[PDB]
C-alpha cells in the first residue's frame, strides 16, 4: 500500500546519565530528549 | 480512449506544485519570431523596437537569461491560465476576484522576484499589441494537467490531449478522477447576456479582446461557454462588444477625387483607347490624359487595424443542462473563487477566427 | 456515437407511417440538441419568424443556427436519428440524394432551401403540420446559386447550366428584413479588401491587357471580367506614390494576404458551409437522384 | 482498421528498391480507396490534367478532392499503407518531416505542393514513372507562406512592366520559426518556378483582387471625398468564393510526441495522432 502512505513519520527518544559532584558548582538534573523523522518518496521506472 | 502529451520546461511561468490538477495550461512560441514578424508588420510611423525593449527586460528578470537565441529546448515552454488572469487582473470586471487571484499567485510563488516578472509580462503584452503582433497566434492550448514531476526549477508534466475529462487516472491523488477548474475572473457565459435558453450541448471558446489607442492598449482573456454555433459566435460577440469595435475603428490608425466609370461607360462620345495603341509602340501620347483622377488612398482603416477579438473552439459538453459549480477553496495559502466544470470532452483544431467589424 | 430519438405522435394513420418509412436517409434540423425531442421542432411551423412561413433568405440563417441531424432506421413508434455537427464518431453513415443533380466521388455537400419546383415533403393532416427536408448539392453548384440569388436581391431593392443541362430558380423574397441584411455583410467584405496596395495592382492593368493578347488564355480571364476591361482603356492611374518606411516594410504583402482570409469568409457567411464529403466503398462512381451513398463526416 | 496495399512491380532495379525503403513515413494521396491498387494511381501521371503536367493551382484542387494515405512499411515484394480517412484507428502512426522548417509538439499538420525549391522524389526509370511526395508544414506558417510566394511573383512582373524598377527595398525575404530563418530565394536569377507552376495562380489572384477594390469604387463614389452592373456582381461572387475554397486551410494531423524529443528537424520521424 505504498501508494496510500501520505506522509508517514517516525520518532525516537533518548536519555542521558549524570554525575554527582559538589563544591562551587550548580547541581545537575537528569535530561531527556525527543526526536522525530518523516519518510521520503522515490520511484523507479523501466521501458519496454 | 484519451491521449496524453508530455513536455519539459522551465518553471518561471508555471508551477505544477501549486496549480490544481485539471487547470488549463497553455504554451508559447519562440520569442525570436516576434521581432521577425514585428519589423515587417508594424504600422507605418510607429517605432518597431519598443517590443524589443519590452521583451528584453522580461528575460532580464528571469532565471538563466543567457539562454536566449539558440532554442535548444530548455526555455519557458508552458504557462498557466491563472498567470495571464493575474497579469491582466486590473482589466476584468470582477474587481475582488481579480485582485484576490493576483495576490494569491504572488504569495504562493517565490514572492520575491514575482511582482517584477508580472509587470514585465504586462507591458510585454501591451507592446505585443502595439505593432499588430496580436498574441492570438503565439499562445496555443494544452489539455488539463494530469500528472507532474519536478526536482528543482524544471518540471516534466503530462496533460490530456482530447477526449473525456474523467476517463484518465491521476493515480496519486485521493481519487483517480479530476475535473476542469478555472478562476472565476475569466469565466463569461454569453447566452445569459443574450437572453436565450441554456439547455443541451454547449461549446467552449477563448477570446482575446483588443483595445488600440495612443499609449493605452488592453488585452483580456475570457473562457466563454455558449450554445451558439461554430461560426455564429462571431455575430453574437459583436453585439456585446459594439463599443470597442467603434472605438477601434476611430483610434486604430494614427500614423482624392472619385471617378464616374459607369457614367462615362454608359454614355458614348468619351475618349477611347482602343487596343491598337496599347500594343506598345508609343504608349504615352495615347494615354496622355484619358482621365486624371488624382487618386490615392494611403491612410485608411485596414481589416487588421480594426480587429477587436479572436476566438477558437476548444471543447463541448454533451450532457444537457450543465450544472457548473462555483466555490472558494484554498490555493496555496489563500482562498480564491474557482468554477468547476465536469464532463467536458476536449478536441477541435487550433484555428483562430478574427472578429474585425 | 450520439443519436437523438424523435417520438412520433400516436394515433397516426397507416398511410402516413408508410410515407414516413420512405424517408430513411434524409436530413433534419434541430434548434436545441437533446436526446429526446418532439415533432414540433422538425416541423416547418418551427421555422416561423414573426408569425408566418419563413423566407429563402431567412431559411439560410436558420440553417446556420440550427443543428444538423441525419435520419436512420425508423420503427413504428420511434424515429431514430444521429447528430452531425458536434464531433462524434459515426460508422457507416449514408444520405439519400434529394437534388435533381447527380453526385460523384469526392464531392463536398452543402445545404440550401428548396429553390427549384415545389418541395416534395411529407404532410400530416391529423397532426396538422408538415416537414420539409433540405436540399443537398455539391460545392460548385452551391456558389453559383448564391451568386445569382444575391444579385437578384440587389435588383429588387435565371438559368444555371450543369452537365450540359439548364435549370431555373424561383427565388422567393416576400420579406424585407432579411434582404437588406445580406447587403450589409456584402459591402463589409468589399470595404475590408482595400489597403494601400491596390494602387500597384491597379497600375498593372495595361501590361495585363498586353499580356491578354498573344497568350490565348488571359482573354477568357478578360472576357468574364467587366470592370478591368472597361477601366483599362478609360482611366490614367497617376503613376506612383512613395512608401512611409520602405526600408523595412513590404506593402503588397498585406493586401495579398488581407484578401485571402476575406475571400475564405465570403463563401460561408453569404450562404452555408460544407457539411459532408461523399466517399463510397465498393459502390458506383456516380449516384443518381433518389439513391443512397456512404458519406464521411467532414 | 482500413489499410491499402500497393503492389510492388516485378523486375525492379535494386537501387530503386533501396530508395523506396528510405521513404517509410511519407504521405501518399489516393484517388479512390480500395484494398488493392496500382502504382499508376501513385505516380505523377495520375495527377496531370489536359495532358500537360499538373499546375500548383491544379495541385491544390487535387489535394482536396483526392484522399490521402500514409506508408507504414515496405517489403521486398510488397508495399503497405494506411488511410487517414473515415474512421481508421491507425496504431503507431508516424510521419517523416519533408519541409525545411522544424516542428514542435502541439503543432497541427497541413499539406502544400512544393514551392520553395525543387521537389525531391523517387524516379523509377525502368517502369517510367515518378512519385512526388507533398510538403508537410505547420498551420500558422501556411497562410503566410502562400502570401509571400505570390507577392514575390508580382514584384517580378512589376519590375518588367514598369519602364524603371522601384528597386529600393528592405533586403531579402525570410521566414522565421523557432529562432530559425529560412532566407528563401536569395538570387534574382534562376527563375526556376517563377512562372512554371505559380503562373496561373498569380493570374487568377491578380484579377479577383483587381475586381475587389474596383467594383466598390465604381458603385459608391462617396468613399473618397449598355452596362450590366449585376452580372458583374454575380460573377465576382462566384469567383471569389471558389478561389477562397481553393486556398483553404484544414489541418490533417496533430504532432503528439510522448517520451521523445519535442523539437524535430527535417528528416526525423515522429508519432502523430489522427485529428
Amino acid at each position: 500500500e505504498l501508494a496510500y502512505v501520505r506522509d508517514g513519520v517516525i520518532q525516537f527518544e533518548v536519555q542521558q546519565p549524570m554525575i554527582a559532584r559538589d563544591g562551587p558548582h550548580p547541581v545537575d538534573q537528569p535530561v531527556h530528549n525527543y526526536m522525530v523523522k518523516r519518510i521520503h518518496k522515490r520511484s523507479l521506472s523501466a521501458a519496454f | 480512449t484519451t491521449q496524453l502529451i508530455q513536455q519539459v520546461s522551465l518553471t518561471d511561468f508555471f508551477r505544477p506544485d501549486i496549480e490544481h490538477a485539471g487547470s488549463i495550461v497553455l504554451i508559447l512560441r519562440h520569442p525570436s519570431d516576434m521581432i521577425g514578424e514585428a519589423n515587417t508588420l508594424t504600422q507605418a510611423g510607429r517605432d518597431p523596437d519598443v517590443l524589443l525593449e519590452g521583451l528584453r527586460n522580461l528575460f532580464n528578470a528571469c532565471t538563466a537569461p543567457w539562454t536566449v537565441g539558440e532554442g535548444g529546448g530548455l526555455r519557458a515552454y508552458v504557462t498557466s491560465l491563472s498567470f495571464i488572469a493575474a497579469c491582466r487582473a486590473e482589466e476584468y470586471t470582477d474587481k475582488q476576484a481579480a485582485d484576490a487571484n493576483r495576490t494569491a499567485i504572488v504569495s504562493a510563488y517565490g514572492c520575491s522576484r514575482m511582482e517584477t516578472r508580472l509587470i514585465r509580462f504586462s507591458e510585454c503584452l501591451r507592446a505585443m499589441v502595439q505593432c499588430h503582433v496580436f498574441p492570438h497566434r503565439f499562445i496555443s492550448f494544452f489539455g488539463s494537467l494530469l500528472e507532474y514531476t519536478i526536482q528543482d526549477n524544471l518540471c516534466n508534466i503530462t496533460a490530456v490531449a482530447k477526449g473525456p475529462q474523467e476517463a484518465a487516472r491521476t493515480d496519486k491523488t485521493s481519487t483517480r478522477r479530476v475535473t476542469a477548474n478555472i478562476p472565476a475572473c475569466v469565466f463569461w457565459d454569453v447566452d445569459k447576456d443574450l437572453h436565450l435558453s441554456a439547455d443541451g450541448l454547449k461549446h467552449v471558446f477563448l477570446v482575446f479582446v483588443y483595445t488600440q489607442r495612443r499609449q493605452r492598449e488592453g488585452v483580456r482573456l475570457h473562457l466563454a461557454l455558449s450554445q451558439l454555433n461554430e461560426q455564429c459566435f462571431g455575430r453574437g460577440i459583436g453585439f456585446l462588444l459594439g463599443r470597442i469595435r467603434a472605438e477601434n475603428a476611430a483610434w486604430g490608425t494614427e500614423g482624392t477625387r472619385a471617378l464616374p466609370l459607369v457614367q462615362l461607360s454608359n454614355d458614348p462620345t468619351s475618349p477611347r483607347c482602343s487596343i491598337g495603341e496599347i500594343t506598345g509602340v508609343n504608349w504615352n501620347l495615347a494615354r496622355q490624359r484619358l482621365y486624371q483622377w488624382t487618386g490615392d488612398f494611403r491612410g485608411l482603416p485596414t481589416q487588421l487595424s480594426c480587429m477587436y477579438a479572436a476566438y477558437t473552439l476548444i471543447g463541448t459538453i454533451p450532457s444537457e443542462s450543465v450544472r457548473y459549480t462555483r466555490r472558494m477553496e484554498r490555493f496555496g495559502g489563500y482562498n480564491v473563487p474557482t468554477i468547476w466544470l465536469e464532463g467536458v470532452v476536449w478536441g477541435g483544431t487550433n484555428t483562430w477566427n478574427e472578429c474585425y467589424y | 456515437p450520439f443519436e437523438i430519438e424523435v417520438l412520433l405522435p400516436g394515433e397516426l394513420s397507416p398511410a402516413e407511417t408508410s410515407a414516413l418509412q420512405k424517408c430513411e436517409g434524409k436530413i433534419i434540423t434541430f434548434s436545441t440538441l437533446r436526446h429526446r425531442a418532439s415533432l414540433v421542432d422538425i416541423a416547418l411551423s418551427s421555422y416561423y419568424i414573426n408569425g408566418a412561413p419563413p423566407d429563402t433568405l431567412s431559411l439560410l440563417e436558420a440553417y446556420r443556427m440550427r443543428f444538423a441531424a441525419v435520419i436512420t432506421r425508423v420503427i413504428p413508434g420511434k424515429l431514430l436519428a444521429h447528430a452531425i455537427g458536434v464531433g462524434t464518431p459515426t460508422p457507416g453513415l449514408f444520405i439519400q440524394n434529394t437534388s435533381p443533380v447527380d453526385l460523384c466521388n469526392g464531392d463536398y455537400i452543402c445545404l440550401l432551401p428548396p429553390v427549384f419546383g415545389s418541395a416534395d415533403s411529407i404532410r400530416l393532416d391529423s397532426v396538422g403540420l408538415e416537414i420539409v427536408f433540405p436540399l443537398t448539392i455539391p460545392q460548385t453548384l452551391m456558389r453559383e446559386i448564391i451568386a445569382k440569388v444575391v444579385a437578384r436581391a440587389v435588383e429588387r431593392t435565371d438559368v444555371i447550366c450543369y452537365n450540359g443541362r439548364r435549370y431555373e430558380l424561383e427565388t422567393n423574397l416576400q420579406h424585407r428584413d432579411g434582404s437588406d441584411a445580406a447587403i450589409r455583410t456584402l459591402v463589409l467584405n468589399l470595404m475590408f479588401s482595400i489597403n494601400e496596395g491596390c494602387l500597384l495592382l491597379l497600375a498593372l492593368i495595361p501590361t495585363l491587357l498586353v499580356q491578354g493578347a498573344h497568350d490565348g488564355y488571359v482573354n477568357l480571364l478578360i472576357q468574364t471580367a467587366n470592370c478591368v476591361r472597361e477601366t483599362g482603356q478609360l482611366i490614367n492611374i497617376p503613376p506612383m506614390p512613395r512608401i512611409q518606411d520602405g526600408h523595412r516594410r513590404f506593402p503588397i504583402y498585406e493586401t495579398i494576404s488581407s484578401w485571402i482570409s476575406t475571400s475564405s469568409r465570403l463563401g460561408d457567411t453569404l450562404g452555408t458551409r460544407a457539411i459532408l464529403r461523399v466517399c463510397v466503398f465498393d459502390g458506383p462512381s456516380t449516384v443518381h437522384p433518389g439513391d443512397r451513398t456512404a458519406v464521411i463526416q467532414v
